[PDB]
DNA sequence: CGGGAAAATCTCTAGCA
DNA sequence: ACTGCTAGAGATTTTCCCG
DNA sequence: CGGGAAAATCTCTAGCA
DNA sequence: ACTGCTAGAGATTTTCCCG
């Protein structure tokens, strides 16, 4: 599995960590408390 | 008959790009065009480039220019 | 490292030290400092140096609205060519987005419009537009403006071009398609010399060519490829390589290890 | 380079343009221009007419691409000269209009037009127009019922026209025309931009006597001299300009 | 090219054309082009794309005001090592400003301070701070925040270091000087892997020692050197190079065509 | 001599030509209807 | 590596320091700390003491680095543990203080102080600050004059302290002592992060038993076999962590 | 005496950078320090450097490492 | 001299607001 | 006459370590 | 094959707000 | 499951043109 840390929309605060659902070229989609998220590979970190 | 279909079809050029290259590369030889995938030529290497990559035209300039 | 480990997390829960400075102060390898750098939560802060791509297929537009001197301007682009069309509008709203993406459909083949979640483009009006006239709708991440780069590039210029000529109009809504006008036709650049309008014509026309020249060659060559495996459909041959697309795989293979039948 | 003389004879036996000698022959368009212009006895896209129709009590001010039969057409809230002069700069803005044709209406003879026409380079002339403005109120009875307001039944319409409804020779839809013969007239401006360019340089061969220069490829240079097509080594030629 | 230049500066006084555009249209050089468009002055709307590079003398501080949970932090970095010093303070005032440069000045050699145009750093009371002190005053170009690249970058760093511990404090300004203790001795990076505190150490130790070093030998190596003119003050020789200083010139010469007395 | 066109401060307008007095490493010295201003290379183009 | 034998001599005649040894005769400086502790006849930079005084009616709360006489010192609201916390964990950013020497009052035994020194690592113990308090109050009493609060004062005092005020044997000022004093913990740390991490090393050379591994560098590897060091090529010996 | 003084003043490192180059270029050997100007050695090649745009250190860590 | 693993250098980004 | 920078993430290249 | 001048490619920036 | 881009300024490299 991977841990994914975030910034989701115009909130400064990085969240996580949140399961990584999909991996593309240029963002991620990601599952945080069954709140899943499309986030920009610029606005994320994958561990 | 085939031939020349096949002559005409690698006289368009194409611009594309790498997954992960901003920068536009020069203008390659189409050889194939798929619903989502284009086959070319790049200084005798053979690239398989997704659609939403690719820019074809044929540059009436130099079709013109010879 | 069992002492220097235990010390190193004991100051990273205080201070959040860098790796650097855990494997200096601690004498632990780099892999161990930025352990437990990556395993503490607060530490992560930082997403991947990188940019995306946006999608440049011939069908695709790019939608935006930008606001001057107080009015509402409402810009496409067609991203293969940035070829624009833009229009004054009196308010951001769906009625008036959808009037202006079914002209725009009228008069160019649009098959996808993307644009970020402003409530004119996300509005039911635009949706019933959309599936009238057969155009995909993709929506940007929200509140990511990368995502249409192409047209917040546009605005950019349409503003520029729009400075320049404002002199030669009373009504910004002339200045507009003035510098439509000089954008499509006036400037010249990018990937082959041409303006955008000469740009898109080449665009479309070569997308028809080809199409149409393809459908005649796979008429007419039709073969199946065994290579290494299944029978793989001939795509292209020569110069001692041979593309084929095996179970909608497009792979290139050499001549060698390969027999077309 | 070979295949020039038998373009000439080609050329001679069947009276072929230039495209059909560059295509067949592999041929730079120049070379073929010049055979096609040597003989004597072998001798539209930018024009639009611009009309109003009336409909429900709404002005639909409507243009036809004549070559294509491409339609741009929009309600207009009244039928005056600004409003002309507003959508002919948008359609000069979209499409490379040069000339347009209009019937010596109020509304086309207006100083904003004509101003409008000057800023764009458009040059103003004052059957087929007619019969267009029938076929788009034909789609538009066929499509009224889906829409409440009539720019947008008028908008669909120019939809439909333009991209479903196809005919002629070959079946293609009124875009895909237009779009063909743009791509043809962009091609015809680039072989005469060549040909401007080339058409003041002089080449002295073999020293021969000044001869037209055609083409200069990475081989050989293509000139035409005492109205005959010779190709010569780059190295056995000069060329200058005059 | 007289008519095609007539009908091109026609052309662009009323489209703008770029050169590319009046060159294909009109059969011109793309020099004649580029100077009817250098020639509009309505087409003068783009810098050099470079960037500058601000002074890092080991005597220069950047100060800058930051602001975080309506409070003012006053921050000032030592460029050369990136060492920081911080204090919330109530007011963005020039007293407050001038007693924060006092004990900076008090506790570092502090030789020029670069500032924005704050109203606080350009007061008449942070004004006879420095000159009592001896500090050089340098004020960046107004609203070029990138004249003060360092310190701004350092206001992203403290801001983000604050976050981090933020909950370990009950008030804001514990929470800074924490911050300022973690970047300055918890976080290590840069030139020499050093901590900005172990960096300013060096610097500052380095430039007293390579003073005194040098002073040593310019009174010990006292000789002049004759190349190619006057009697150019030696400077360093060997490795078949002379390095001199003629009349305040300082520049490389091979020991060839050089004599040294 | 030299044209320079330069945006000054928070100004999105271009003006000029002014004259140019100085240029230095990322910044220049005009004089523009006798007002000297400073200017940063990244915001004036010289001619 | 040709040095060892002669910087051995000189430390058995003159006593000194691996400093010295590695200046003089081009040595790595573990090397010439293995040959310092080789001999067992030849056998405070992080310290701070902290005071406040009484000026005024306002109280002033002093901090002296004991190595080299610098001062940092603020007018303070209050003698209570806040004010004192916030102080020393400001002089902990500042500077790297280990240690911190008090007098036992009622504002350096609160909990606040406690959990200060705790969070940044100091350790806390209960005659130079004294008289640096009595030299600060005659700088004070100088410069009093030149300010109209007491605080600003105080911090010219503390400038004229630390960088006008010159003596000792190289006739310094106490930035510099501070600065040179720092350096030099900072090459001792250096030194005992390279010792510890070559420490854990064994080489196995020409095989002979394990010896102490003291350099491993471009040519030669340096090591300490039954106190005494050889210097032999890389090639020759095997190094392992054990 | 003074070769002692040269040799100590060249063991310290110089990181420097160009006028038109943003990046910090690798630890060239000191030479020559003056008010304005450093002279350093950077891979075998005489540099002249604005002090503006030197930072000069010792680098203890490689002074204990040898 | 040859690969593999770790170290070092390099490329690129957001935020400073 | 003054001036983008910093530090972390991910990629790619050097160096080194045992054969 | 050798330089010089022009063309082409490359590097980098602000603004889109 | 989606994604920075564009075009102008200045620098640096290729190509070409006559010897
Ligand atoms: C009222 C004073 C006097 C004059 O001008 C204003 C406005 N200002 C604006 C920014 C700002 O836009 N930072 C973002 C940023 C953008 C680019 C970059 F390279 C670096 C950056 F930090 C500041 O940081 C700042 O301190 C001020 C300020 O103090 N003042
Ligand atoms: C109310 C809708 C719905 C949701 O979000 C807002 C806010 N927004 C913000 C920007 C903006 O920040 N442009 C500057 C920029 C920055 C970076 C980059 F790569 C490209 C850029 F254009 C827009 O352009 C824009 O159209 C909107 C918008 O429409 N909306
Ligand atoms: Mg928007
Ligand atoms: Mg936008
Ligand atoms: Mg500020
Ligand atoms: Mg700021
Ligand atoms: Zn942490
Ligand atoms: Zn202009």
């Amino acid at each position: 599995n991977f841990r994914v840390y975030y910034r989701d929309s115009r909130d400064p605060v990085w969240k996580g960590p949140a399961k990584l659902l999909w991996k593309g070229e240029g963002a991620v989609v990601i599952q945080d408390n069954s709140d899943i998220k499309v986030v920009p590979r610029r606005k994320a970190k994958i561990i | 008959e085939l031939q020349k279909q096949i002559t005409k079809i690698q006289n368009f050029r194409v611009y594309y790009r790498d997954s992960r290259d901003p920068v536009w590369k020069g203008p390659a030889k189409l050889l194939w065009k798929g619903e989502g995938a284009v086959v070319i030529q790049d200084n005798s290497d053979i690239k398989v480039v997704p659609r939403r990559k690719a820019k074809i035209i044929r540059d009436y300039g130099k079709q013109m220019a010879g | 490292f069992l002492d220097g480990i235990d010390k190193a997390q004991e100051e990273h829960e205080k201070y959040h030290s860098n790796w650097r400075a855990m494997a200096s102060d601690f004498n632990l390898p780099p892999v161990v400092a930025k352990e437990i750098v990556a395993s503490c939560d607060k530490c992560q802060l930082k997403g991947e140096a990188m940019h995306g791509q946006v999608d440049c297929s011939p069908g695709i537009w790019q939608l935006d609205c930008t606001h001057l001197e107080g009015k509402v301007i409402l810009v496409a682009v067609h991203v293969a060519s940035g070829y624009i069309e833009a229009e004054v509008i009196p308010a951001e709203t769906g009625q008036e987005t959808a009037y202006f993406l079914l002209k725009l459909a009228g008069r160019w083949p649009v098959k996808t419009v993307h644009t970020d979640n402003g409530s004119n483009f996300t509005s039911t009006t635009v949706k019933a537009a959309c599936w009238w006239a057969g155009i995909k709708q993709e929506f940007a991440i929200p509140y990511n403006p990368q995502s249409q780069g192409v047209i917040e590039s546009m605005n950019k210029e349409l503003k520029k071009i729009i400075g320049q000529v404002r002199d030669q109009a009373e009504h910004l809504k002339t200045a507009v398609q003035m510098a439509v006008f000089i954008h499509n036709f006036k400037r010249k650049g990018g990937i082959g010399g041409y303006s955008a309008g000469e740009r898109i014509v080449d665009i479309i026309a070569t997308d028809i060519q080809t199409k149409e020249l393809q459908k005649q060659i796979t008429k007419i060559q039709n073969f199946r490829v065994y290579y290494r495996k299944g029978p793989a459909k001939l795509l292209w041959k020569g110069e001692g390589a041979v593309v084929i697309q095996d179970n909608s795989d497009i792979k290139v293979v050499p001549r060698r290890k390969a027999k077309i039948i």
